[PDB]
Parts: structure tokens; sequence; C-alpha cells
């Protein structure tokens, strides 16, 4: 009752890490807001985006809902808890540089 | 009809013939969700909005995002009312307030103050039209404002810690003049929780469960004494009342005698009298100020209702 | 220009008529059309408004809070049809119409990213074409960079004209246009990597250093490869005004430096000028980022002391001043050498005071760390402070020593917390004079007062409120009414008055809210709100019983 997910494909770590998929990479960097960049990212292994603000500013620099993440302003996340990427991001500056999967509607 | 009415009671199962007999459009299961949070039963309202979060639509769950971050909130659950928060809409005044206490549940003293200063502007436009017809009709928001001033000594609570014994002061008197409505004291005890336990403070959460008693839900009552005494009187009955914290358990016996238990309270009541002369007495210690005094003045408000009791039964 | 301000007003808050006149004029009148076509493109367009602005152009969320805050359509539809008719009259008037070329050039840009490749090649061609024509040059130059913008592949590979035009003329060398060029069309990863050099014989100008500055952030392709051409120029710059700006490029961003910190203690006791010495104090502050061996402390004391000595001599305070400005809170690490005070106990008694409300300011934390001879020297300069105020019957010299006391209390809460009695009991008096300049300045002082005192300031809260609502209520004059409800809010939080002053003066709940209405400033506006909320939210029927 407590969880919800969002995103269809229950793992997909393996298929990131290999060359061979059609996605394509993107790094998006965010500025921050009065009252916060509003994205919220909820994978445990991939660290997949959970939910975007619409009107927030991710979702008017792209950053939609079914996107990975595997590095943050610099530092490699690929393989670590949601949780701690949660940590880094606040702790760091108050623009992010992302990384975003971001499949091509696959 | 009912909701304007500010009676939910009974607005909660109109809404049940309308759903439980068939499934509408989602502008019913809505209301519910309306009442649900106006009564405090954040348990069964949680449920709803998470399992309903996926299959509505987008434009629909923006007016239940605000609900179901409310139910997250008193819950505990900040693992959740996160997603829920980055939903309502950033240019409300409720869509500041939410995501500023989120901040102060993470220790992001920075960011909270701008969503504070953020939230008072928003909230100017709405008090300054209001306040034009009448001091009256100009209340709705002013409890608003209120509470975006409480948040700010919630900064100034978790920083300096030697003022935590005037914090808890000024919040007791300023509420006092504050108007006795149990969703107003709802909302304001809520926000005074991110720091004081209710366990902290038993003297302000006593007023709130007489208040619920006495003109509201007498279950609502019910639920916010088992959570002082951390034990629940009602699942054992030959067991005897907690002997700690003799002002929590008084309230209690009265809270029997008043719903349906008029032989059972003046029975807890006898035993209660009787070990209180005990407690009273071989204490080497002499803490006659305060204490004392105290247990005294009990004593006689503890004998006064055995003399009303027994003439009413007997 | 007038009627793009008055189509920005109207498009913020005619578009057929915009169109009907525009083409009556399509159908002397060259640059004028064009202009027209313009604005309104612009206007209906702005993503292409971001990169003009950015070529003319060219901390944290989880901070404590100070303990003690001292007071602050149609246009769409004909698109194509405007931008065939433009580029008709781009290839018939490419040589003898510069009015018009004038225009046409700032014509192109909006079209370029309105309309996106026979137009974008024609585009091009018609401003290579114009790029070694007269008065075309430099506005050709962005002209490139915006086709570059709009699609990376309609300049994949045409781009390279522009690199291939400042390969020779930049080491030859007007030196302004080729920066912004590059740094237009920058936003592939190996042609920055050698065209550097041609931009180091370019000039050293401040458009140069921001551009190279900003591709590196956005467009890190080789990190190393620009630090080493950066970092070498820097070097070689002062080994013999041009020398100004190098000093201000190394003190821009951080870079990867012991050896010019020794140097950087020498052009402002030799270089006459007096601006070069402007940046020598914040340039010294900002390249000690590296700061438990003792092959670096010794040195970075050395290289303080030279400030020190600069910032207390110097003919004039504006040298003065930056030195004490760039000594901040982070530098409290270093000031507190025996042999440093010296020369921050002499800035206390400056000719300005300027110097000396920054003086106070520094000391006071420096004080608490080290009180064995600020102690002693600034009980003397207390009583001083106090002595101007009743002595001499002057409101200029009351009001400038009242404004030194805030600073030392807000940075040194300790020290004054039990000594409240010679100051509040002064300032009391000081209200109650039988000059609107001392009343902001005791007003903010005694808000800052109330945080250091908490629930100490009791007795005097009795008096202090008519003192304060008297200037809120039936105000004669329209003072700054700022400070006296920043400073009633401020002393209620502390204090503990919140519901008992509504019963007392059964007028503040009304004053407040008739604040929202005629108060126009947002600040005060976000006030008057606080103070409502610290107040109380009393029910309605205790506001009638206090009528
Ligand atoms: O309504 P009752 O059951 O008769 O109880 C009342 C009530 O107390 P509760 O808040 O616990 O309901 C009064 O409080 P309010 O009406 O202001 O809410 C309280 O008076 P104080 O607030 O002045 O203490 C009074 O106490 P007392 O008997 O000392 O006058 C007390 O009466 P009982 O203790 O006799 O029930």
């Amino acid at each position: 009752c407590n969880p919800k997910s969002v995103l269809k494909r229950p793992v997909t770590s393996e298929e990131l890490l290999t060359p061979g998929a059609p996605y394509a990479r993107k790094t998006f960097t965010i500025v921050g807001d009065a009252v916060g960049w509003g994205f919220v990212v909820r994978g445990s292994k991939p660290c997949h985006i959970q939910a975007v603000d619409p009107s927030g500013p991710a979702a008017a620099a792209g950053m939609k809902v079914c996107q990975f993440v595997v590095s943050v302003n610099g530092l490699n996340v690929l393989h670590v808890d949601y949780r701690t990427v949660n940590n880094l991001i606040l702790t760091g500056p108050r623009t992010i540089v992302m990384e975003v999967m971001e499949e091509l509607e696959c | 009809w009912y909701e304007k009415l500010h009676e939910w009671e009974d607005a909660l199962v109109a809404y049940d013939k309308k759903m439980d007999t068939n499934k509408d459009d989602p502008e019913l299961m809505l209301g519910r969700m309306r009442c649900l949070e106006a009564l405090g039963e954040w348990g069964q309202l949680h449920q709803q909005c998470c399992e309903k979060w996926t299959l509505v639509n987008d434009e629909t769950q923006a007016k239940m995002a605000r609900m179901a971050a409310a139910a997250a909130w008193g819950l505990g659950q900040w693992d959740s009312m996160e997603e829920y928060t980055c939903m309502i809409p950033r240019d409300t005044h409720d869509g500041a307030f939410y995501r500023a206490v989120l901040a102060l549940h993470q220790d992001l003293f920075s960011l909270a103050q701008q969503c504070i200063d953020k939230a008072r502007d928003l909230l100017d436009a709405e008090l300054t039209a209001m306040a034009g017809e009448s001091y009256s009709r100009a209340y709705g928001a002013m409890v608003s404002c209120h509470m975006l001033s409480e948040l700010e000594e919630v900064i100034q609570y978790k920083l300096v810690p030697e003022r935590r014994e005037i914090i808890r002061q000024i919040w007791w008197e300023r509420l006092q003049g504050c108007q006795r409505i149990v969703e107003d004291w709802q909302k304001i005890l809520m926000v005074r929780s991110l720091v004081v336990s209710p366990h902290e403070d038993m003297r302000t959460w006593l007023k709130y469960a007489s208040l619920c008693g006495k003109s509201g839900r007498l279950a609502l009552a019910h639920k916010t004494l088992v959570l002082l005494l951390g034990v629940d009187p009602s699942r054992q009955l030959d067991h005897p009342l907690p002997t700690v914290h003799p002002q929590v358990t008084y309230a209690y016996m009265k809270n029997m005698w008043k719903s349906a238990r008029k032989i059972d309270a003046f029975q807890h009541m006898q035993h209660f009298v009787q070990t209180m002369q005990q407690q009273a007495q071989h204490a080497i210690a002499t803490e006659d100020q305060q204490h004392k005094q105290e247990l005294h003045k009990l004593m006689a408000r503890c004998f006064l209702k055995l003399g009303e009791w027994q003439l009413n039964l007997q | 220009a007038a009627l793009r301000a008055c189509l920005i007003l109207t498009t913020q808050r005619w578009y057929r008529h915009t169109f009907e006149e525009a083409e009556k004029g399509f159908d002397d009148r060259i640059h004028g059309a064009l202009l027209i076509l313009n604005e309104l493109v612009r206007i209906s367009s702005m993503e292409g408004e971001r990169l003009r602005e950015e070529m003319e152009e060219i901390m944290g969320f989880g901070t404590k809070p100070r303990h003690i805050t001292p007071f602050t359509l149609v246009e769409s539809r004909c698109c194509r049809d405007l931008m065939e008719e433009k580029f008709d009259q781009v290839c018939q008037w490419v040589l003898k119409c510069s009015l018009i070329q004038m225009t046409i050039l700032n014509l192109l840009p909006r079209l370029a990213a309105f309309r996106p490749t026979q137009y974008l090649q024609d585009t091009m061609n018609h401003v290579l074409s114009c790029v070694k024509k007269e008065k075309e040059r430099t506005a050709a130059f962005q002209a490139l960079g915006l086709l570059s913008v709009a699609v990376r592949s309609e300049f994949k590979v045409y781009l390279p004209r522009v690199l291939d035009i400042i390969r020779a003329a930049l080491p030859p060398k007007v030196d302004a246009t080729v920066f912004t060029c590059i740094s237009m069309l920058a936003r592939i990863q190996q042609d920055i990597k050698e065209l550097l050099e041609p931009m180091l014989a370019v000039g050293l100008s401040p458009a140069l250093t921001a551009v190279l500055y900003d591709l590196s952030r956005q467009i890190p392709q080789l990190k190393k490869d620009i630090q080493d051409g950066l970092l070498k120029m820097l070097s070689l710059v002062l080994m013999h005004g041009s020398i100004t700006l190098a000093l201000r490029t190394l003190g821009s961003f951080e870079f990867e430096l012991t050896q010019f910190v020794r140097h950087c203690a020498d052009h402002f006791l030799n270089s006459e000028h007096k601006e070069i010495r402007m940046e020598a104090a914040r340039t010294c502050s900002r390249l000690l980022t590296p700061s438990v061996s003792q092959t670096a402390v010794q040195v970075v004391a050395d290289v303080l002391s030279k400030l020190l000595v600069v910032g207390i001599t110097d003919p004039d305070p504006d040298i003065r001043y930056c030195v004490l400005a760039s000594l901040d809170e982070r530098f409290d690490a270093h000031l507190a050498q025996a042999e440093n005070l010296q020369a921050l106990f002499v800035a206390l008694n400056d000719q300005v005071f300027e110097i000396r409300e920054l003086a106070i300011c520094t000391v006071g934390r420096l004080s608490s760390m080290n009180p064995a001879f600020v102690m002693p020297f600034l009980r003397k300069m207390l009583i001083q402070i106090l002595t101007e105020l009743e002595h001499s019957g002057i409101g200029r010299i009351k009001e400038q020593s009242a404004r030194m006391l805030g600073h030392l209390v807000s940075n040194a809460p300790r020290l004054i917390r039990p000594y409240m009695e010679p100051i509040l009991k002064a300032l009391i008096l000081k209200l109650k004079d039988p000059n609107p300049g001392v009343i902001n300045n005791v007003l903010a002082t005694i808000g800052e007062l109330a945080q250091v005192s908490g629930l100490e300031m009791r007795k005097w809260v009795d008096e202090l409120f008519i003192i304060i609502m008297d200037m809120l209520q039936d105000s004669s004059l329209l003072a700054k009414r700022q400070v006296a409800l920043w400073t009633l809010g401020q002393l209620v939080a502390s204090t503990g008055y919140v519901v008992e002053p509504y019963r007392k003066y059964p007028t503040l709940l009304e004053v407040l809210l008739n604040f929202l209405k005629t108060e126009q400033n947002q600040g005060t506006r976000r006030e008057a709100i606080r103070v409502l909320g610290l107040l109380g939210a009393l029910d309605p029927y205790k506001h009638k019983v206090n009528i």
C-alpha cells in the first residue's frame, strides 16, 4: 500500500550497462528554484525518476518521468541506493548536473 | 449539502450509498477524501489515495495531492509524503506550505526559509480581499498565517537547545485565544509534532482530547487518550488502570462515564483514589512547593466525582 | 523601437493590424520594413532572444541561519510566407542595398530560429558575403552561431567557415566580435582543441575571458587543455591596464598556484595607479584556498600581513575598504595572530565611518576569540558612544554612534547579554526626547537587543509598546514604518507577548489589517503578516469584546 511504482520495466540495470539498447544518454543541468527543483528518484538499483512536478523547473527542461540516472554533479551513482542519491543531491550545490537515460519510446 | 454545513459524519454515509451501490465518475471518491480529512481518520484516507493514485487522470490527482499528503503526514510516513508533495501546484498557498514542512524533516533550514517567505505573499492576496468585508469573514486565512509563524519557531527549536523551555510556553498561551474548533486545533497541533512528541507535553493534548469529546466525536477523543497511556485499557477490563500519570488517567475515567460505562468508571474511580493516598504518603523526599499541592488539588476533584456519581447511581 | 515597446506590453497583457500594415510595404522602405518584421518576430518568438542576451552579456539549501539576524496564431500562420519573402529580398538585394544590409542581419537571426536546407544554406552564403563586407562583419558573426543553435545538423559542416575565417585573421590581429562568434557557435569537441591558439593572439579583453570561461563550464571537452592556455598566459603577463585584467581572470573562478601569491604582494607596493590596488586586495584573499604541514602555514601568514598594512595607511579609503571586505568570516582562522591585531585595532579610530563600521564587526568575532586586549579597549569606546548621545546636542552624531552598537551586539551576543542595562535604559530615554535619522537606527538596534536577551527584556515591553504604537497608529509623519513594524514583531517572538497585547491595546488588530491595503512595498506587507501570526489568531468574538 505504501509504495506505488510507475515504470513498467521491473529491472533495467543490466540492459542499461550493455551498449546495445535504444536509449540515448543525455546530460541535464537543473537550476534551483525558490521552493525546490521538484523531482523524486525512488529506484533501488538504477535510481529511476519517480515523479516530476509539471510546473516545476525540471519539467521545463525535459526531465520526463520515464528516465534513469547514472551520474549526479560529475560523481557516478550508477549503482547505489535511492536514499543515498537523495542525500548527495541535497548536500550538493543548488544547480545539479544530471544524466538522463531517456529511453527512445521503447 | 452536508459539507457546506460542516457536518461530516452524515456526509460520509451519503457518499457510501452513491459509491458502494454503483461506481461512478471520479467526483464522489474525491468528495469522501474531503470528508475523511475533516474527520481525521488518516488510516482510511491513506489506503484510498494510494490505491487510486495510479488509475486517475493527471488533472484529477492535482486535487487529490493535497489531501493525500495530509494523510501521510498524520501517519508519519515521510517516505511517501515526498511523492505526493511534488504534485501540488507550486503557485498556491497550500503548495508551498506542504513543501516547507518537508524541508524541516530532512534538515534543510535555508530552503525552508524561502518557502515560508514564498507562502506569505501568496496568502497576502487572499487575506486582503476578505479583510475588506469583516474580521469574521477573514478568519480562515488568519489561522493559516498563524501556522506559518509556527514553522519559524520550529526552526529556532531545532537550532538553539537553550530556548526549549519558553518555546513550549508561547504555544500554550497563544492557543488559548484561538477559536475552539476541532478542525483548527487538529491542524495547529499537527504542526507542533515535528519537534515535540505528544508524550513530551500532555497538558496541551489533554485539553484537545476534552474538546473533541465535549463538542465533537467521542471516538476521536478516545484514541487520543490511549495514545498518551501507551496501552488501551478497553482491551482488558479485569486489569487495573495504569497508576502513573494521574492527570491522564483521571480524564480517561470521566470518558467512560460519559459514553456508556456508569458502573465500571465508578469501580475504577474507587481503586484510583485508594492508591493515590498511599502514593501521597510514604514519600521521604519533600516537594511541598509544587508536587504536593498539585497532587492534593487532584484529590479534591476525584473525591467530588465520587459523591456526584454515587448519588446518580444510588 | 516605440512600436515594439507597445507591442511587448500588449503581448505581455492588434495582431491583424500589424500583419496588414507590414504587408503594405512588402508589396528607402527596406530597413523600416525589416525592423517592423523583426520586432514582431521577436515578440512572437522569444526563443532566440536568449542567445542575443548571452552574447551581449558575455550557496546551499542546508545552511543554518545566523543567530542574530540584522535588519534588511495570426503571426504563426504567416510565417512561411514571410520567410520566403525575406529570402528573396536578401538574395536580390545582396550588394545594391547599407541600410538594408544592417536590417537584413537582424531579420536573419529571427528567421533562422523560427523557420528551420536551402534556406539555411542561402542565409549562410549571404552572411558569408557580408562577413568580409563593411559594417556587417560583427552582425554576421552572430548569424552563423544562431543557425547552430536552431539545429546542430545545419551547422555540422558549414560552421567551419567561421573557424576558417578566424583561423588566420585572429593571429594577424574588431576582436570583440570574433570572440562572440565562437561562443555563439560553441553551443564538435575537437575544433576548440587547437582553435584557442588564434584567440590567444586576438587580445586581452574581458569578452575573450568571459567567452572562454563560459565554454569551460558549459562544455568541458578538455579542461586541462583549457586550463593550460589560460594559466600559461597569466603567468607571463605579470613577468613584465593590461596587467589589471590578468589579475581578474585568476580571481574570477577556481584554477589548478603558490608562485603567484608570493609575487602578488608587489604591485600595490610599487605601482602608483590607484585602480590596480583596488583589485590587488581582492585577488589575494580568494587565491588562498588551500587553508597541517609546515610548508604552507608560514607563507599564508606572510601574504596576509601585506594587506593589513595597506588597509590602514592607504591615502584613499576605497583601497582600504576592499581590504577588510575581502577578509570575511572565512579568514577567522588566520586573523588570530597577535601582531596582526595591531592593524585591526587602529581601524576602530579611523577617519571614515565606512572602515570603522566593518572594523567593529570584524573585531566582534575576534574579541570572543582573543579577549585579552580587545575587551579593555572596547570599554572606553562604548562609553564614548553613549557620551556623544547626551553631552553633545547634535542629531547627526547620535545616529553614527547607535549604528556601530548594532554591529557589536549582532556579532558577539554573549558579552552583551548581561549588559543590557547600560544600553536599554539609554535607548529608552533617547526615544522620548522632547531628526528621523536617529530613529531608524535605535529601533533596529533594539530589535537586535531583543534577540540576545531572551525572556530577560520583560520589564521594558510595557513601556516599549507605547513608543512603537505611536509610531504606527496616528503617525503624523509618513516616515519609514518598516523598521518599527519589524522590531514590533521581533520583541514579541522572544518576550512572549502574544494574546495579552490585544486587550491592553484594542487597536493593534485594526491597524495591522489596514496596512495590507495602504502599503504597497512587498517587504513591508510580508512583515505585517508575520506580526499577525506571531500575535495569534484570536477568535472574532473576543475582537468584538475588545471593540
Ligand atoms: O467539563 P468538565 O468535565 O466539568 O471539566 C471541567 C473542565 O475541564 P476539562 O478541560 O478537562 O474538560 C474545565 O476546563 P474548560 O471548561 O476551561 O475547558 C476545568 O476548568 P479549568 O480549565 O479552569 O481548570 C474544570 O476544572 P475545575 O473543577 O478545577 O474547575 C473541569 O471540572 P472537573 O475537573 O470538576 O471535571
